[PDB]
C-alpha cells in the first residue's frame, strides 16, 4: 500500500472544542490561499498521500 | 269563612316565544374574517421563511470556510 511516515504531518492538531470554530464564519475570508489550493489539490487528486503538503 | 286555592296569572309566561335568533355571525362577513385570516397567515409565515434564508445560506457556508475539518 505504501503509507506514510509516522511522524506525519501538523504539530498538535486543532485548537479545542468543536462549536468554537463554527461559531465564527471569519474563517473563510482570512486564510483563504492555502484552505483554496488544498481543496484544488484534492478534487484533482483524489488521494490524500499526495496533497498532505498543503494540508 | 271559605278559604281555597287562589287563582293567579300575573304576567302568564308568555305562551310560545321563539328564541332562537342569528347572532354575531351574519353570512358575508364571516367570509371576510375567514379568508382575510388566511391571506394575513400567508403572509405572516412566508416573511419569516425568508428570514430563515438569511440563517440557511450562513449553515452551509460553515461547512466551506471549515477545510482543516
Amino acid at each position: 500500500e505504501l503509507p506514510s511516515l509516522e511522524d506525519l504531518k501538523v504539530q498538535e492538531v486543532k485548537v479545542s472544542s468543536s462549536v468554537l470554530k463554527a461559531a465564527a464564519h471569519h474563517y473563510g475570508a482570512q486564510c483563504d490561499k492555502p484552505n483554496k489550493e488544498f481543496m484544488l489539490c484534492r478534487w484533482e487528486e483524489k488521494d490524500p498521500r499526495r496533497c498532505l503538503e498543503e494540508g | 269563612x271559605x278559604x281555597x286555592x287562589x287563582x293567579x296569572x300575573x304576567x302568564x309566561x308568555x305562551x310560545x316565544x321563539x328564541x332562537x335568533x342569528x347572532x354575531x355571525x351574519x353570512g358575508y362577513s364571516m367570509f371576510a374574517v375567514g379568508i382575510g385570516a388566511l391571506l394575513f397567515g400567508y403572509w405572516s409565515m412566508m416573511k419569516w421563511n425568508r428570514e430563515r434564508r438569511r440563517l440557511q445560506i450562513e449553515d452551509f457556508e460553515a461547512r466551506i470556510a471549515l477545510m482543516p475539518l
